[PDB]
């Protein structure tokens, strides 16, 4: 179980940690989030009291660091520094939990809802598309476009997703225009899955990244990669039955987390209508269909 | 974006553009089987490809072999359409390529897209504008020539004749979508109306009759009174 201190909370703020949030008071004797669960990812997240707008926050894995959050009056915010000293930043630490000044990550015994998030979300894959290399840990917020978006404008602040266009020379064979525009399994099998993904696990780390950056930042660019990779997948006739299975248990925890009165904003009607019941993989989604027929009939 | 009425002076300026109407592509008789159930029987088609600043017609014959053994050919037809526009296309010499294709039915935007890829700086729109190109085949020379085709052909036309001598492109266009609407509402009339006077022919070079500049106006009134009597039969107005 490790720990992120925080230095002190000089701004009224909610901080969230993974699906869980926490408000606290300005100048309340805050001092941070202990027991956090090792083996994932996790993401600790912002939004002043006094302007609502700009949620940001910081991916992070604590195997690879001792990280603390520390606000800095000048740049008004909350930021995410590295302790290289481990005794002091054990000795930190301890001092907190005696004082008793810090919150419990409140995971249920019972409840697997960040593993199903962040199952194929991997630190070293963030920090690629989110592209700041003397840090251990990454930096997100509501306003960060994706290269996709800056091509149709700061590049350092860019977010990196892999670029999908279903009308590009990328995704469509000379010759093979009609097949390749209704079934787009070469796109995806050939180009993205052994071209530059590698493999399914990156590909579902990419999505399920860009899927919580949107949940969690409301980046817009973020939900647009969400949904063209989800596409990308229900548009080819040809997907191994294993990446079915786990996709079907990917949306569903997603659509499980999601907040009910963001469906509006978060979910694309035309992208879900076609993948549940027009695409090649319509029958093939049934714990995610169930869920949205459920929770969302509106949008359907 | 989207060629309506606001901006149709357009077609008539020095940017090369192209109208591509596929409504002619893929064309069936629908019949009953021996067993008493429904069938089609495919006809020859064509692509109309037109320069509506020079005339110039490129008609591209779909002879009914390309439908063997293929499925959803009303889909097939639209991306055929675009696959033999992107082959004229690169056929031009580069100064004589399009910088814009209007395609006359929205459902060729994507398939003519996805063809054109290698052509990014050649505009792909849809219009607002009803144009009446479907009764291009009301055109005896043109209905002639496709169903006589025994294979895949192009053929070259100027659809305004020699007109472009005394008329500007925009009042040849005018006079051409005048003429196609009136064929389209009422073909037998319009027919009637154009060879009513024997005396005036055909020139074998050419698509529709020698008439002078007096016999065009009095032309054109006879197809405006057929489309507005027609008009208020439809409608009962």
């Amino acid at each position: 179980m490790n720990t992120v201190p925080f230095t002190s909370a000089p701004i009224e703020v909610t901080i969230g940690i993974d699906q869980y949030s926490f408000n606290v008071k300005e100048n309340q004797p805050f001092h941070g989030i202990k027991d956090i669960p090792i083996g994932h990812v996790h993401v600790i997240h912002f939004q002043h009291a006094d302007n609502s707008s700009m949620r940001y926050g910081y991916w992070f894995d604590c195997r690879m660091g001792n990280f603390y959050i520390q606000y800095d009056p000048k740049d008004g915010l909350y930021k995410m520094m590295e302790e290289r000293d481990g005794a002091k930043f054990e000795n930190i630490v301890h001092n907190f939990k005696e004082r008793q000044m810090m919150v419990s990550y409140p995971k249920i015994d019972e409840d697997d809802t960040w593993y199903n998030l962040t199952e194929f979300v991997q630190m070293d894959k963030i920090r690629k598309i989110v592209r700041k290399d003397e840090n251990q840990f990454s930096y997100v917020d509501s306003s960060m476009t994706t290269v996709q978006e800056n091509e149709l404008s700061d590049p350092a602040h860019s977010l990196n997703y892999t670029v999908i266009n279903f009308k590009s020379r990328e995704a469509i064979r000379p010759g093979h225009e009609m097949e390749d525009f209704l079934d787009k399994s070469y796109y995806l099998n050939t180009v993205m899955l052994q071209g530059i993904f590698k493999n399914s696990s990156n590909y579902f780390g990419e999505l399920q990244f860009a899927f919580l950056n949107a949940m969690f930042f409301g980046n817009y660019g973020s939900s647009l990669q969400w949904h063209a990779m989800i596409e990308l997948i229900c548009s080819s006739a040809t997907v191994p039955k294993h990446m079915l299975d786990k996709l079907d248990e990917i949306l569903y925890y997603q659509i499980k987390t999601l907040p009910e009165q963001y469906s509006d904003i978060l979910l694309n009607e035309r992208v879900w209508n076609i993948c549940l019941y027009s695409s090649f993989q319509k029958n093939s989604l049934h714990n995610t269909e169930k869920i949205m027929e459920n929770k969302y009939p509106e949008l359907l | 974006g989207a060629m309506n009425s606001s901006n149709y002076a357009e077609l008539f300026n020095n940017d090369i553009k192209l109208f591509v109407d596929d409504t002619n592509v893929y064309r069936v008789t629908v019949h009953k089987t021996f067993e008493g159930n429904v069938a089609t029987k495919a006809i020859n088609g064509c692509i109309f490809t037109l320069n509506p600043k020079t005339g110039h017609l490129f008609l591209k014959i779909i002879h009914t072999s390309v439908w063997a053994g293929q499925k959803r050919l009303s889909q097939l037809a639209k991306w055929k359409t675009a696959e033999e526009v992107s082959a004229l296309v690169r056929s031009l010499p580069k100064e004589e390529q399009p910088k814009q294709i209007i395609v006359t039915r929205k459902a060729m935007l994507d398939p003519l897209e996805v063809h054109m890829l290698d052509f990014p700086n050649i505009a792909i729109r849809p219009t607002e504008l009803r144009l009446p190109f479907s009764a291009a085949m009301s055109i005896d020379k043109l209905s002639d020539v496709v169903m006589k085709a025994t294979e895949p052909q192009m053929v070259l036309f100027n659809i305004y004749d020699d007109w472009l001598d005394r008329i500007s492109s925009y009042t040849a266009f005018s006079r051409l979508t005048l003429l196609l609407r009136a064929l389209k509402t009422n073909e037998e009339s319009a027919k009637m109306i154009l060879l009513s006077d024997p005396t005036i022919t055909i020139k074998s070079y050419h698509l529709w009759p020698s008439f002078t500049d007096e016999q065009w106006i009095t032309i054109e009134s006879q197809m405006r009174d057929l489309i507005l009597t027609e008009y208020g039969r439809k409608y009962n107005v």
